[PDB]
């Protein structure tokens, strides 16, 4: 609690799409090493021995992403062998959980300078490749009513009265704001183009974006068909017995995109920044971990946001920018409806519907997205949260410096 | 570490030993204390000695043949012991099935071929013994069945049935086809799915064919002889193991699909079978077998298995043994049956009587309608001939026994009368009175009525001693229960003669004394009325249907309320109101009657009109009526779902005890099987009467906890939940 | 230092051996739930809503151990859906890293009461089942000079002059002290026997222990036969060019045992324990993460121990007990030689050579071992450290309370 945790750098790779994507040929280890080299370029005289850990979120730590990919990034990039390296998995919030853990390690006074972020090469390591204790054990799956995230989003839209046109209207809004952010140059400094071992460009933009999306194009898509396997609808209605039928409104156009990407944030104390000649950009104000019902897994962002607002001593009116991951459109509309979030404050530079949701890295990507927009708008505070599988939730408040 | 139950410090011997000149040991199972071979304590010691001897003489043994001297190969386990297993006996139950399976595992890894000579029914532990063998030959004799039906008793195949069937067929096929529902298979279908390898025509060929297979297996497959596919170096489980990427992509959907087919009912046996199957497929065979043991003990010591073992084993035996049959009555064979009424019921009644081999004279008004009931019985044969079950020799003999007619004098020589004419007492009197003197004086005069008391109907004939109620359920050709109703004038001989008829057609009888609503129609009425009351109180209809499905019923109550006409339930209310008002008492209306009359007021009488609690389109039931929530202001009353469940289950359980107190029923076994087979009471309860002695909730387990929970419901929802004094002290 | 991190409970399962092990039939998820239920038994009135996170280390997070097994433990045990759940992997220190991160989250002030520990069912999920970002990439494996731990251990013995009799003498000491600790009842309260769904006993002791071990029997053992694959000796000697030949002194009797086990520690602030009526057993004085050469992969404890001693302003003389994981005998003798650790202070209750090394759970197992031994001796401080794959190191100093 003593030491304040500051963000000195927050960068990410472009997000390459799932089918015939530019980043499919890139190993996820290389996605992190490139970001490490970008930090070295922005700080040529950085004493890397002062870096005590590298914390990466990764939801499928298997194959290309197994064996502590954070430690592999430390060794492969030639970082000092004392610079740590640890992988963590908290499902969709792993990217933000790594930053929060890095901040909390700084606050404990026992760590000075830490790299935090995530990496998820979903084109190479699909979701569920790591198996799962809940999914593959029938006794746990039977007791804990397991249901995919897509069914929870449809249940939210059904209970809240979110029509297919309502969720598609938000999906159109995300494509527009993501296109406007790239056109205005908002992402020019934080999106680090991925290159090969020869320096040749591989990807410099978020190729999942469909900036010419129309209301007519979204209306012609078809609902999701772990889903498309029998049982999950009846299981959800067994707990939500007052709901008669689930309205399946979510498609590939109003849900987050399967993409590859990585993100890296440099967090340290004020003394670590002054000693290394690093200018602070934002201060980690407070973090929170909570959750809601594990069938409606995506209602977790609401109690996690109230929890972090309580700790920081703030209210909704004190936050200039709200950044919630766009796993599904109904989740964001539910979050906006509950906390009365103004529309011009919510996901102002587009979200995962347009740019993609690289599971282990999305939390650090949208965190650095708010570090840039707070600077560009000359605004003060931002709140970043993500829904989680299993019914969890994580929220973080940052303050521009 | 032992093939025996005790290894410190004198049962029967049930296995003979025959070793021929070629070193083939023939283990012939023959329990001297019964006609059925069973996995009792005597078998465990007998098989424990033989397996000890198989190992000690292995240098002189070339093959093993498992056979049986009884008509059946082997049938089930020791249910009288499993029902007494308390939770603190879990270690004893665990050690018992481990000893049984260590025997089979040694027989399976003997390094020699082992063949099962399946001469008859191989059920439960019987098939598990044959599954331990390397080759299964079965005689295609009639009456023989094979399967693992211990899920029907609340148990699981704990003698290797789960482990071995998963090794043979994979997780998905073994669960769906064999384990989850305990399906019984005729020898031809047992060979089709793979439970049986060879078929022979008679039992005489079995042992010689098994020995011939052993002699042939040793010559052609010497290194693989006596080695199961899963004990080989390159074994690959069908469909893959849980680590396989193809199975892991669909594996998380197995519990959710099972939760769909079970509709959320608290039946723990299928859950444990799926758990033991998947967890077993993750490890070696021996570890998988021990995991199977722990799940087996978890079911045996639970209350749900003690409910099902009481209902589907003990209660069913007591009924089939004649517990409600009058004492000391001889059998009176049936020469020619005569059915008065060719409608939906009389068609099936004439079919199930002809399928059993009885000459049936079917009468109706016109010969047109007299053959429309027979046309019902050709629709079932033309579908049983397409499914390749029966023969054209049997089917042409069946339909020949059904004689359609409109001549009342054609009832000459008819000694059994089953009437299915419409619910009109003057009509039943008319149809009977025009037939009593043409049929024999020795003839039974039965009525299929569901509401009209047998006492009043019997006064239309002279031999009221021969008048009785023979109440089938629709459809007749599938529903197993026959509710035999004893009128005031009904003789014990007539009751026993109909009891013999019910068993002769392959159905299960219960004896009921004459009363309003009898037993089935009366008890199920409290179930549908309890749900309509909840709808009027303001409970969401989707929650009410969810409560009925998660309680274990086959159909939710509002849906069932549409099948039974709402103006039919309203008539039963007016009929019962006149009965109480004529007696002088004041008729207190059930809170559901205001819901019935409100729905009838809106012209939504149910499925026949196409409008009820559900909407209907092209004969297919659509969703729930959207105007239903505005009518009854649903959503304003949100009690816990477990209260809705208990309100329906307790309503029927209390009404069952009232039936027992009033003498409507004679035994608890007739109440349990009557409620299970008759009205669809959830099988996990073991019947509406077992539900009292087996209730389990936060209050506890037993009759007292039932009384406490019933009063907890009574103070919250109405005095109808207050228990009768017979359940108190 | 405003918020201090206190250890209120520290429990573990018995360690079941690799072949014909008692815990092979037990899902690793079930190993954690049993410890969760034990904590409930010791505190029946605990408001589990105050528990904000469950942090489990796991080196092979795949299959039975995939899908965030910490969250799986939360849902399967019936803990509040707000209780978090995150899996992490820092190789052999994952268990101690989870305790450190829990302690650091408490000191940050943004977490109140956290369960921390680890689980590793090595007989069901062997080492390397998760793949590896290094071994899968030949270009990276070729660059970092990957050399397995057992060969780094044999290289330590050759450089430091440790004989086969020397490493076997320490192994005999471990078997004797583990047997004396078990016979003396030291482990009676913290080793929670594993039972099935029927309550039947599965395992109540550390079955990997060989209490009747003799020096003559250890000599008859043969050296270890991945290190059996060729090239690793030549690769190691290319880095350590002054050593002509590696003396392979390590066998299965002087190295850590492959076992199944789980450990769980309850960590919280003083106010959180007072609120729930919890009596503090020890205080986390400091944590540190450092590293050593990545080819030797095992000299990480020495800089990490010095780093945590400097962080707490302490020296070796201030420490009553030293607990270093017995991954290999030469690792411990090297650590003892460098810091001049007295023999009477080093692994006083035996170690992984006798009881086993469940990768993800070991760090939390040996930490609770020192919590009990400080109470039993009425001593003040204990230092706990584990060597890490990739040449990392983690050290923690606890103080009796
Ligand atoms: N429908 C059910 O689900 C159900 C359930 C239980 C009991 N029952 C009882 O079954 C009987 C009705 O049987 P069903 O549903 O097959 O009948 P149904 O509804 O098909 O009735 C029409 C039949 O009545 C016949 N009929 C009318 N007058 C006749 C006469 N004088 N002689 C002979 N036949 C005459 C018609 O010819 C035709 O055979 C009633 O007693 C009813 O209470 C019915």
């Amino acid at each position: 609690m003593s030491e304040e945790a500051f963000i000195y750098e927050a960068i990410r790779t472009p997000r390459g799409k799932q089918k015939n994507g530019s980043l499919h040929e890139v190993k996820p280890l290389s996605l992190v090493v490139g970001l490490i080299d970008e930090l070295r370029k922005r700080h040529p005289d950085l004493d890397e021995n002062l870096i005590s850990d590298v914390i990466l979120g990764c939801v499928s730590p298997v194959g290309d992403q197994g064996g502590d990919i954070a430690r592999a990034a430390v060794l492969a990039s030639g970082m000092p062998v004392t610079s740590g390296g640890v992988q963590l998995n908290r499902f969709c919030a792993s990217g933000l959980e790594a930053v929060n853990t890095a901040a909390q390690k700084v606050r404990s006074g026992w760590d000075d300078l830490v790299l935090a972020g995530g990496v998820e090469s979903m084109s190479r390591v699909p979701m569920g490749s790591d198996g799962g204790a809940m999914g593959l054990d029938p006794a746990t799956n039977y007791d804990v009513m397991f249901v995919p995230q897509s069914i929870g989003a449809d249940l939210i839209a059904t209970i809240e009265g979110f029509s297919r046109e309502d969720v598609d209207a938000y999906a159109l809004r995300s494509q527009q704001k993501a296109a406007e952010a790239w056109s205005g140059g908002y992402f020019a400094k934080s999106v680090v183009p991925v290159r090969d071992q020869n320096g040749l460009l591989i990807l410099d933009h978020d190729e999942h974006m469909r900036p010419d999306t129309t209301k007519e194009g979204l209306a012609k898509l078809k609902p999701a068909f772990l889903a498309a396997l029998g049982g999950f609808d009846d299981v959800a209605l067994q707990k939500y017995h007052w709901v008669e039928k689930i309205n399946h409104v979510h498609t590939g156009g109003n849900s987050s995109g399967i993409v590859d990407g990585a993100a890296l944030v440099m967090i340290g104390s004020a003394a670590a920044g002054k000693l290394q000649g690093l200018t602070p950009r934002a201060r980690i104000v407070a973090t929170a971990t909570s959750g809601a019902d594990p069938v409606i897994m995506l209602t977790g962002p609401t109690p996690a946001t109230r929890k972090v607002l309580d700790r920081a001593g703030l209210t909704v009116d004190d936050i200039d920018l709200f950044e919630l991951n766009e796993a599904f459109a109904s989740v964001v509309l539910k979050f906006q409806k509950d906390l009365n979030i103004p529309d011009e404050k919510l996901n102002v530079n587009g979200g995962a519907i347009a740019m993609g949701h690289p599971l282990g890295a999305t939390g650090a990507m949208i965190l650095g997205t708010m570090v840039d927009e707070l600077e560009r708008r000359n605004a003060r505070r931002a709140l970043i949260t993500l829904c989680i599988g299993g019914g969890m939730g994580v929220a973080t408040i940052i303050e521009r410096v | 570490s032992s093939h025996h139950h005790h290894h410190h410090s004198m049962p029967d011997n049930t296995i003979q030993w025959d070793k021929d000149a070629d070193g083939i040991v023939t283990l012939t199972m023959d329990d001297p204390s019964g006609s059925t071979n069973v996995m009792n304590e005597a078998y465990i010691e007998s098989m424990g000695k033989a397996v000890d001897r198989l190992v000690a003489e292995k240098d002189s043994i070339t093959g093993v043949v498992v056979a049986s001297a009884k008509k059946t190969f082997f049938a089930g386990g020791d249910v009288k012991t499993m029902i007494q297993a308390r939770p603190e006996d879990a270690g004893d139950v665990f050690n018992t099935v481990e000893t049984i399976k260590r025997q089979l595992r040694t027989l399976e890894t003997l390094g020699k071929p082992v063949v099962a000579a399946i001469n008859g029914a191989a059920l439960g532990g019987g098939l598990e013994i044959a599954l331990a063998c390397h080759h299964r030959i079965a005689a295609d004799v009639k009456g023989s069945q094979l399967g693992l039906p211990e899920v029907t008793l609340g148990l699981l195949p704990g003698g290797g049935g789960v482990t071995r069937t998963v090794r043979m067929f994979g997780i998905q096929n073994a669960f769906v086809s064999v384990l989850a529902q305990g399906t019984r298979f005729k020898p031809a279908k047992a060979k089709e799915i793979g439970l049986v390898d060879e078929l022979v025509a008679t039992v005489e060929e079995l042992v010689p064919a098994a020995k011939a297979w052993i002699k042939e297996e040793l010559k052609a497959n010497p290194d693989g002889a006596g080695v199961q596919p899963w004990d080989k170096k390159g074994y690959k489980m069908p469909g893959g193991t849980p680590s396989s990427p193809g199975l892991a992509a669909i594996l998380p959907s197995f519990p959710s699909n099972l939760r769909k087919q079970l509709k959320g009912a608290p039946m723990p046996a299928p859950r444990a079978i799926l758990a033991a199957a998947v967890e077993g497929a993750q490890v070696d065979f021996d570890t998988a077998s021990r995991i199977e043991s722990r799940y087996f003990a978890s079911l045996v010591t639970g209350q749900v298995a003690k409910n099902m073992m009481q209902a589907f084993f003990f209660d069913l035996q007591a009924i089939n043994a004649g517990g409600s049959r009058p004492e000391g009555i001889g059998k009176t064979p049936i020469k020619r049956i005569g059915v008065l009424g060719a409608g939906m019921m009389g068609a099936g009644i004439a079919y199930v009587s002809a399928k059993a081999g009885y000459e049936v004279v079917l009468k109706d008004v016109s010969l047109e309608a007299a053959a429309k009931g027979k046309g019902y019985s050709e629709k079932l044969e033309a579908k049983a001939l397409e499914r390749g079950r029966t023969t054209q020799e049997r089917s042409d003999a069946l339909l020949a026994r059904i004689t359609p007619t409109a001549d009342a004098a054609d009832f000459k020589g008819v000694d059994f009368v089953i009437e299915a004419v419409f619910e009109n007492q003057e009509l039943k009197h008319k149809v009977f009175g025009e037939i009593e003197d043409i049929v024999e004086p020795n003839a039974i005069l039965g009525s299929n009525t569901s509401t009209l008391p047998i006492t009043g109907l019997a006064t239309g004939v002279k031999r009221q001693e021969d008048f009785i109620g023979i109440h089938f359920f629709s459809p007749v050709d599938k529903m197993p229960l026959v509710e035999i109703i004893k009128g005031e004038k009904t003789s014990d001989e007539a009751l026993a003669r109909v009891f013999d008829y019910t068993l002769a057609i392959g159905k299960t009888p219960i004896v009921v004394n004459d009363s309003r609503g009898f037993f089935t129609s009366r008890v199920i009425g409290t179930f549908v009325n309890e749900a309509l009351a909840m709808l009027g109180e303001g409970v969401e209809p989707a929650s009410i249907e969810q409560a009925g499905s998660q309680a274990g019923y086959p159909a939710p109550p509002l849906q069932l309320s549409d099948e039974l006409n709402l103006e039919l339930m309203h008539k039963i209310a007016v009929a019962t109101r006149k009965g109480v008002e004529d007696a002088g008492g004041t008729y207190q209306p059930h809170p559901a009657e205001a819901v019935v009359e409100k729905m009838i007021e809106l012209g939504r009488s149910g499925r026949l009109k196409g409008a009820g609690f559900y909407e209907y389109a092209d004969g297919k039931r659509s969703g729930l009526w959207p105007g239903l929530r505005e009518t009854f202001k649903s959503g304003s009353s949100q009690p816990p779902l477990q209260d809705m469940i208990d309100r329906m289950l307790f309503a029927e359980a209390l009404e069952t005890q009232k039936c027992l107190d009033e003498g409507v029923l004679t035994s608890t076994a007739d109440a349990n099987i009557g409620s299970i087979m008759g009205i669809g009471f959830p099988p996990w309860t073991g019947g509406s009467a077992q539900f009292i002695v087996g209730y389990s909730g936060p209050a506890g387990t037993g009759k007292a906890a039932f009384v406490a929970r019933a009063r907890e419901l009574a103070a919250a929802y109405g005095d109808r939940f207050l228990p009768p004094e017979s359940l108190l002290s």
